[PDB]
């Protein structure tokens, strides 16, 4: 719960360069794909039978982008986070009962997308700063 | 175990990591250490400086392992036995550690193949590194 | 991997359980939706109350695969087939709660056991429910 | 954090009929042999090379004692928890590195344990009061990783 200048500084910094609507979508795409059980929560999406029928399907990327979006509300409120993502925290587990192993796997796809879209500017220290990121916001979420 | 087309596409993503072992394997063990500070304490007896000669050193063997694990992805626990024996008997790693290992794998091919790591590839190279870590934590006791 | 020996421990401990199926599964169920609520999620057209004649049905039908893993535990994923195309394609069971059912056939055990639940056949039964749970989650 | 009426009921009523000492010495114990790999932590400790050596092994049995009288610190302080192990947080996490998941597989363990030691009277509302108050425990342990 320590953030320093450096963390703060590589995490606005490369916030600044990310496509959010294109990264969430390819965010939410690969949890639905690598982590198939995670699809019951989103019947209501519709076709989700091919890694195809997911990456095509408009809510998913619609969704995808909602959630970066809030990341995005983490990024610029980084000291006051777990204020941040009470109401969605109640959602999360009271309303939907997501396990919060999931909320990890989706913060370390998360961290896959940056990389592969970010390449050699994803940094080792980059990579720290991030990671801890999404770790936070996971613990945000499953209070 | 393994799977069959996802044997087609890990064995695609590793013909672009079998050429640069040395380097893939030492980003993936930095990425692991300065990530997760907590593994350096498996490693007491080396140099962590990111050029480390050890490192590199490690790094390669590391992948060096892996492609052996891709020419017998269909066998994997009597390929694999020397090793699960050492990480599991000998060093005591906990589980928990292969996956922070996996994930700095990935890290690694998603940030040099950037597009070309796609959904499919990312799913298919994820159950081999499951696979895998499952056989180096198969003799746990 | 499964040994030998653990091989004669679960089955020693099966002995026992074997004999009260419908009520060492419907104990094991009622442990599971009072202890990790959120697993009625997977229920919706149970009657979860603790003395349901469903709950009492299902928790007979757990047990009874639970004793053919032991007489086929030299192959297991041929065995439990059709569970894990079950469980992982058609319900899409979040793999974390077969961790959850685990334990809570584990506590039945310990209850009824008491002191013969020793580390050993602890230890025993602990590595084939989790190699039963990795056949089940081994799909999709 | 919500605690009602009925679980510190449950959760003290059972406390005050728990043998401290054989109950942290079982729990302990079917730690190192149901998961081996947490071993490497007590190397210090000496003969843990079978079940009978870390049974029998003394500061297997001392510190399961000592593991167990701070979850009696938990029982009468389950308002005030995470600042009770605040400290212990710091040992686990910054001085010896402990994976988080480690703790949950003692709790799940110290369940077991219990069941063993009190059976029927372990009721479904008991061990849920149980498996909550061990959720709680290792949550106030996991504090210095965030
Ligand atoms: C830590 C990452 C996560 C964040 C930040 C997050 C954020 C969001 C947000 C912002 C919404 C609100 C939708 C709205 O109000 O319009 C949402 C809804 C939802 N999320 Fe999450 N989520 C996360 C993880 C997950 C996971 C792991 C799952 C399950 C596999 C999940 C399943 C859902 C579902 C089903 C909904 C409701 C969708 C609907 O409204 O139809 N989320 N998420
Ligand atoms: C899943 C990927 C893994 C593979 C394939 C792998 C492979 C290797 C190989 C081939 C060796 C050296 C064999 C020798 O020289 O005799 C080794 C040793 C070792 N590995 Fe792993 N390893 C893996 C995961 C890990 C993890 C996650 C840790 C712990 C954080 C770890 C810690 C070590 C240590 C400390 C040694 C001993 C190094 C030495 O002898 O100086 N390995 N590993
Ligand atoms: C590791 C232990 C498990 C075993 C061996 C097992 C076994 C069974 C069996 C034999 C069936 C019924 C087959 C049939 O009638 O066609 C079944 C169905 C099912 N199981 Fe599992 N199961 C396990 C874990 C779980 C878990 C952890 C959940 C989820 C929380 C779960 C949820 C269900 C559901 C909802 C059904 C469908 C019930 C119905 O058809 O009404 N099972 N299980
Ligand atoms: C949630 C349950 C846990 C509680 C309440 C707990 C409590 C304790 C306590 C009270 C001490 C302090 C010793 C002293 O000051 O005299 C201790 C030390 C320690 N614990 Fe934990 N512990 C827990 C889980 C674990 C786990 C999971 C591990 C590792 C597998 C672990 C490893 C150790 C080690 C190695 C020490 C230091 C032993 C020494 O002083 O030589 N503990 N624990």
């Amino acid at each position: 719960v320590h953030w320093t200048a450096e963390e703060k500084q590589l995490i606005t910094g490369l916030w600044g360069k990310v496509n959010v609507a294109e990264c969430g979508a390819e965010a939410l795409a690969r949890l639905l794909i690598v982590y198939p059980w995670t699809q019951r929560f989103f019947a209501s999406f519709g076709n989700l039978s091919s890694p195809t029928a997911i990456l095509g399907n408009p809510m998913v990327r619609a969704h995808g982008k909602k959630v970066l979006t809030s990341f995005g509300d983490a990024v610029k409120n980084l000291d006051n986070i777990k204020n941040t993502f009470s109401q969605l925290s109640e959602l999360h587990c009271d309303k939907l009962h997501v396990d919060p192993e999931n909320f990890r796997l989706l913060g370390d796809i998360l961290i896959i997308v940056l990389a592969a879209h970010f390449s050699k500017d994803f940094t080792p220290e980059c990579q720290a700063a991030w990671q801890k990121l999404v770790r936070v916001v996971a613990h945000a979420l499953a209070r | 175990m393994l799977t069959a087309e996802d044997k087609k596409l890990i064995q695609q993503a590793w013909e672009k990591a079998a050429s640069h072992q040395e380097e893939f394997g030492a980003e993936a063990l930095t990425r692991m250490f300065t990530t997760y500070p907590q593994t350096k304490t498996y490693f007491p007896h080396f140099d962590l400086s990111p050029g480390s000669d050890q490192v590199r050193g490690h790094g390669k063997k590391v992948l060096g392992a892996l492609g052996n694990a891709v020419k017998n992805v269909d066998n994997l626990s009597q390929a694999m036995a020397e090793l699960s024996n050492l990480h599991a008997y000998n060093l005591r790693v906990d589980p928990v550690n292969f996956k922070l290992l996996s994930q700095c794998i990935q890290v690694v091919l998603a940030v040099h193949m950037g597009k070309d790591y796609t959904p499919e590839v990312h799913a298919a190279f994820d159950k081999f590194l499951s696979a895998v870590s499952a056989v180096l934590a198969e003799k746990y006791r």
